[PDB]
C-alpha cells in the first residue's frame, strides 16, 4: 500500500500527447473531466480510511495518496472535498517532496480564501507548522520557504487580529535564513513578509 | 533630405521621413506578396527614392557602432519603406537584409539587435525567398563543422555558436519556405556534427 | 576591467560580522550609508561611461558593473538614479547570473511603479525580454521565470491598455514550460499569469 501511494500519482497527470490537441481530433478517447471524478472517486475513501488507521506506514500511505492526486487536479476546483480534506491538508505541510508542499499550501490558500471557520479553529496549529515550513531545511527548498512565507501573509490577512496579534513574533524571528539565502526574490519576499507582518502587530 | 552623418541632422531627417513614407502608403496603398514589385503610376518621391535609399543606407550601415537612435530609426524607415507595394525592387530588399545581417551579428546592441530582428522578420513576412537567400543562408553558413568555435563574422567580431540557433528561433516562425528549409539544413547539420563531429550540447540544440 | 566589473560587488555587500549588532558598541566603525553613498558615486559615472562606449567587453563591464553595486543597494532607496539608470536597467536582463537578474527585474518593478514614460516609451522594447526571461534557458532559473511573470504582471497593470492588448498573445504563448516546469509555485503563477493576460486582453 505504500509503493501504491507514491506511486498514485500516476492516475492523475497531464499527457502532452493524448489531449483533444487542435488540430487532430482522432487524437484518443479524450475526456478532461478525469480529473475531478478521479479525485471524486478517491478523496472521500482515502480521508475515511485516514481517519480510521492509527500507525506510521498506513495513515503516511494515504496523505501520500490523497497529496499526489490533490496535487495533479486544481484546488479551486475540488470545492466540496476541502472540509474533509482539511486534516490530511494540515497533514501534507511536512513530507520530502515539494511538490506536494508547494500542492497543500495552494490548498491552504484557497481553503483561508473560502474556509474561514477552519481557519481560525485551527490557526495556532497551522501557524508553527508553516514556520518550520519557512525554516531552512533539506526538504524546504527556496521555492517552499518563499510559498511558506505567501500562505503566512493570506492567513494572517483572513485570520481575525486576535490571533494574529499572538503570531507576530515568531514569524519575524524565525525568517532570518529566508531574507538571507542564496536567491534574492525569497529574500525580497521574506522581507516582505516581515515588514507586513511587523505593520499587522503594530497596528 | 540632404545627405548628412550627423545625430541630429540625419535623425530630424530620419524623423521627417516617417511622416512622407505615410503619406505615400495613405496616397497610395502598400505591399501584398502579389503587389511585390508592382509600382503606382507617378509620383514625386520616385525622383526622391534614390536620396532616400542612400541616406538610409548610410544611416544603418557606413555609420559608428554608437548610433542606437540613428540605427533604429534607420532600420524602421528601411522596413516602412519595403512596406510600400512594389516601390523597391528585390535589389534593394537584398541590400537591407544585408544590411541587418551584418549589423545584427557586428553589433550586440540590443537596441540595433532586436531592430534588425524586427526588420528582418517583416521582410520575411513580406518576402519568404529574399530573406531565405541572403540571411539566412549565410546564417546558417557562419556555423562551422565543429562545435565550440567562434563564429568569425568577420576580422574582429564573432558571435557564439548558439547565437545563430538563436536568430533561426527568431524568425522563419511563419514562413513556410524559410521554416521547412531551416529544418532540413540543421537536420542536416544535426547529422553532420553527430557524424564528423563529437558534440552533444550543439546535437540537443539542434534537434 | 572586466575582472574589476565583476569583483565589484565586494564594496556593496552584507558583513553579518562587523555591523552595530545588539550588545556590542566597539564592534566597528560602523556607517550604514555606505550602500547608498557608494552607489551615488558609482551610478553616474558607470552609466555616462556606458553612453561612451562601444564594445562588447567595456560596456559589459560596465553593466556588470553597475548591476553588482545596484543588487546589494536597495532599488526603492536609490530614486534619483533611477532615470539614468533605465537603459543599463534594461540592459541587464540577459546575462547568466540570476542575481543580477532579481535584482534589475526588482528595479524595474519599482521604476514601472514610479516611471511611467520610460515604461510606456519602453514596453515595446522590454516585453520581448521579458518574454525571453520566462522562456526556460541555462540562465532562467524557475525562480527567475517566476519573477520575470511578477514584472510582465507589473509592466501589464501599469502601461495603459493600449500597449497591453498588444502584448497578450506572446506571453500566453511563450509561458507553457512556465505553468508545467519542475517547480509548482512557478506553475501555479504562471497560470495565474497567463489567466490575468487572458482577462485583461479579453477586456
Amino acid at each position: 500500500g505504500s509503493l501504491v501511494s507514491k506511486l498514485f500519482e500516476v492516475f492523475v497527470m497531464d499527457i502532452s500527447s493524448l489531449k483533444k490537441f487542435k488540430g487532430i481530433s482522432w487524437n484518443n478517447n479524450v475526456k478532461i473531466l478525469y480529473k475531478q471524478k478521479f479525485f471524486g472517486d478517491i478523496f472521500q475513501t482515502l480521508v475515511s480510511n485516514y481517519k480510521n488507521t492509527v500507525d506510521m506506514t498506513i495513515k503516511c500511505n494515504y496523505l501520500t495518496a490523497l497529496s499526489l492526486v490533490l496535487k495533479h487536479t486544481p484546488s479551486q476546483s475540488v470545492g466540496p472535498f476541502i472540509n474533509d480534506l482539511f486534516p490530511l491538508l494540515l497533514q501534507a505541510l511536512d513530507m520530502p517532496d515539494p511538490e506536494v508542499r508547494v500542492s497543500a499550501l495552494e490548498t491552504l490558500k484557497d481553503t483561508t480564501d473560502k474556509h474561514h471557520t477552519l481557519i481560525t479553529e485551527h490557526v495556532s496549529t497551522i501557524v508553527p507548522l508553516l514556520l518550520s515550513l519557512s525554516l531552512p531545511h533539506k526538504y524546504n527548498s527556496v521555492s517552499v520557504r518563499l510559498i511558506a512565507l505567501q500562505l503566512l501573509e493570506m492567513i494572517t490577512t483572513v485570520v481575525p487580529l486576535n490571533y494574529c496579534l499572538s503570531y507576530q513574533d515568531d514569524v519575524l524571528s524565525a525568517l532570518i535564513p529566508v531574507l538571507s539565502d542564496k536567491k534574492r526574490i525569497i529574500r525580497k519576499q521574506c522581507v516582505d513578509t516581515r515588514q507586513v507582518y511587523y505593520e499587522l502587530g503594530q497596528i | 533630405l540632404i545627405n548628412t552623418s550627423e545625430v541630429a541632422k540625419l535623425k530630424l531627417l530620419i524623423m521627417n521621413f516617417s511622416f512622407f513614407v505615410d503619406s505615400y502608403i495613405d496616397l497610395f496603398g502598400r505591399t501584398s506578396k502579389e503587389s511585390l514589385g508592382t509600382p503606382v503610376p507617378n509620383n514625386k518621391m520616385a525622383e526622391y527614392k534614390d536620396e532616400i535609399i542612400m541616406i538610409l543606407s548610410m544611416a544603418l550601415t557606413r555609420s559608428s557602432k554608437a548610433e542606437v537612435t540613428i540605427r533604429t530609426l534607420s532600420v524602421i524607415q528601411f522596413t516602412k519603406m519595403i512596406k510600400m507595394k512594389g516601390f523597391l525592387t528585390p535589389e534593394e530588399v537584398s541590400l537591407i537584409i544585408q544590411y541587418f545581417t551584418e549589423e545584427i551579428l557586428t553589433d550586440n546592441n540590443k537596441n540595433i539587435y532586436y531592430a534588425c530582428l524586427e526588420g528582418l522578420k517583416t521582410i520575411s513576412e513580406i518576402y519568404e525567398d529574399l530573406v531565405f537567400e541572403i540571411s539566412l543562408k549565410k546564417l546558417l553558413d557562419l556555423l562551422p563543422d565543429c562545435f565550440e568555435e567562434k563564429i568569425r563574422v568577420n576580422d574582429e567580431e564573432n558571435i557564439h555558436i548558439e547565437t545563430i540557433l538563436k536568430i533561426i528561433l527568431d524568425f522563419t516562425t511563419s514562413r513556410h519556405i524559410l521554416v521547412k528549409e531551416s529544418i532540413t539544413f540543421l537536420a542536416t547539420k544535426l547529422n553532420r556534427v553527430a557524424k564528423i563531429s563529437k558534440s552533444r550540447e550543439y546535437c540537443f540544440l539542434l534537434i
